């Protein structure tokens, strides 16, 4: 949508369902922790 | 910095 | 980047390096938001206090990089600028309010495994993620200490800070088009952006659709990674309308 289809989806990660070393620290903070 | 090729200097 | 670590290959396919033609040196970070536009901080191109006023034919854009000083043949792509656009109300005189600029590339760039665009936020995404405590990621080839450089692209994850705390940490008048981030002195961890990271992207991964969105741009700070001090970023969503404007006009 607001940002062409495909934007934000990295070829070497999201596109192959692979996580990078620290992206989880980010998602875990989206509720209460930090 | 390593020099970049000339064809890119416009 | 201070107290960060080496980014892994293809970790930030939208990271852009603003490169000076003469002398050949690093200028700023920036980001790819489409195949023809890169976003950056206005102070990277214009800042009268230091006589800095760059034009299109003064710089080069290097996309798909990892190494800071090597010409990564076959991987990185070098593009020329067709036109630069500074926000008409960019305030370099007082507090760097509206520190933002758009750059139109001479030719559309071809995407790859190392070159891909980041997403721009919408009202909903910004409202969900732009909250105190929520961490974001900054990347750049900037300095590692306030007062050597990195060999490879650096990256840190920092938490967004409450507006009040941001205001009480500086004498600089803070506006709505800004937001600060960093760990507090008692939080144990640390890290921050620094000289040379300017223009770089502050991104967050949406837990709703799995995409990465650029919420901020590395704008300014007082020193680098000092206790009680935080890095400030240009609030991308607040300036989103100026962005769309510039894009459909040119
Ligand atoms: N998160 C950080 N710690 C951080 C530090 C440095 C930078 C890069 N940008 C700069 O250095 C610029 N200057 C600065 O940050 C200034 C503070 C500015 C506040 C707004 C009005 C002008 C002065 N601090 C220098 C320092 O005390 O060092 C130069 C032109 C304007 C920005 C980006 N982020």
């Amino acid at each position: 949508g607001s940002g062409e289809a495909d934007c934000g989806l990295r070829p070497l990660f999201e596109k192959k369902s692979l996580e990078d070393k620290t992206e989880r620290e980010l998602l875990e903070s989206y509720i209460d922790g930090r | 910095y390593e020099p970049i090729p000339e064809e890119f200097a416009q | 980047i201070v107290e960060g670590s080496d980014a892994e290959i293809g970790m930030s396919p939208w990271q852009v390096m603003l490169f000076r033609k003469s002398p050949q040196e690093l200028l700023c970070g920036a980001s790819l938001i489409s195949d023809r536009w890169v976003l950056t901080a206005a102070h990277c191109l214009l800042y009268p206090p230091w006589d800095k006023n760059f034009t299109e034919n003064d710089l080069l854009v290097r996309i798909g990089k990892h190494s800071r000083t090597r010409y990564e043949r076959n991987i990185e792509k070098i593009s020329m600028l067709e036109k630069i656009y500074i926000h008409p109300r960019y305030n370099w005189r007082e507090n760097l309010d509206r520190d933002i600029a758009l750059m139109k590339l001479k030719k559309p760039v071809a995407f790859s495994d190392y070159i891909h665009p980041v997403c721009l936020p919408d009202r909903e995404t910004a409202a969900s993620l732009l909250q105190a405590g929520y961490k974001g990621r900054v990347t750049g080839w900037g300095n590692l200490k306030e007062t050597g450089q990195p060999s490879v692209l650096q990256v840190v994850n920092l938490p967004i800070v409450e507006r009040p705390v941001c205001k009480d940490s500086t004498r600089i008048r803070i506006t709505d088009n800004m937001f600060c981030a960093g760990y507090k002195p008692d939080e144990g961890k640390r890290g921050d952006a620094c000289e040379g990271d300017s223009g770089g992207p502050f991104v967050m991964k949406s837990p709703f659709n799995n995409r990465w969105y650029q919420m901020g741009i590395v704008s300014w700070g007082e020193g680098c990674d000092r206790d009680g001090k935080y890095g400030f970023y240009t609030h991308v969503f607040r300036l989103k309308k100026w962005i769309q404007k510039v894009i459909d006009q040119f």
